[PDB]
């Protein structure tokens, strides 16, 4: 099986998340 | 339109039934080309970059997807419109705190303006989210005025799993589109052969998006 994860589009995963 | 009921009425229903809810001429023809003049602004001034991929390996990126994008948090000058645009969906969300799946929702990442300009560039069918980094929830706002797909290509086409029927959206001009991001849609981007633009938020699962942060802090 392929990993998807080479596919996925890339977000920041530290620093960068909104609060709602 | 009225946040509480298009999200009670409308999007909640569609997205539970079928991972996929499409809302036509969303803020109107005003706003949305207030937005495009802002996004073709980012585009001209050299704002944009190539398009990346969660894990990289020995391929190019650009075998994978062929757009170039930025990251607007929603208050930088000149992006007014597109803040507008973004605490609009945000609005939506919040109507729809405990309606969407077994999900809670309580962060997104910032807003994704994404182009692909053109000359057949696209993105390869992929899962936006396949390994449980957080985001549960695709919003994609398209602003292509006279986009006509039969020539000029762009169609998002997703394969949700168990239908009978995969989805055909064209990328037209003031549409909002939200579906499932993990691995029940795996989705691609047909070739353009027109400068297409977007703009793409995720939204988070909060236990799930903590789960992904501990990897992270950790070392994975
Ligand atoms: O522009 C679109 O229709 C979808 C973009 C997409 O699939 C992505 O960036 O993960
Ligand atoms: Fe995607």
């Amino acid at each position: 099986e392929l990993d998807l994860e080479t596919l996925a589009p890339y977000i920041p995963m530290d620093g960068e998340d909104f609060q709602l | 339109l009225p946040a509480l009921k298009l999200a009670l009425e409308y999007i909640v229903p569609c997205m539970n039934k079928h991972g996929i809810c499409v809302v036509d001429d969303f803020l109107g023809k005003e706003t949305g080309q207030q937005i495009g003049d802002e996004v073709r602004a980012l585009h001209d001034t050299g704002k944009f970059t190539d398009g990346q991929l969660v894990s990289q390996k020995s391929d190019s990126s650009k075998d994978i997807r062929g757009d170039k994008i930025t990251w607007i948090e929603g208050k930088e000058p000149g992006c007014e419109t597109i803040g507008l645009l973004m605490s609009s969906m945000d609005d939506l969300i919040r109507h729809c705190n405990g309606k969407l799946g077994s999900y809670k929702i309580n962060g997104r990442t910032k807003a994704m303006v994404a182009c692909y300009p053109g000359n057949g560039t696209g993105y390869v069918r992929h899962v936006d989210n396949p390994n449980g980094d957080g985001r549960c929830v695709t919003c994609i706002y398209y602003l292509n005025k006279d986009w006509d797909a039969k020539v000029s290509g762009g169609i998002l086409r997703i394969f949700p799993e168990g239908k009978a029927q995969f989805a055909d959206i064209e990328p037209k001009f003031d549409r909002l589109l939200f579906f499932w991001s993990d691995r029940r849609n795996p989705h691609e981007v047909q070739p353009a052969y027109a400068t297409r633009y977007a703009i793409v938020v995720w939204y988070f699962d909060a236990d799930e998006r903590a789960r992904a942060k501990v990897k992270y802090l950790t070392g994975e």
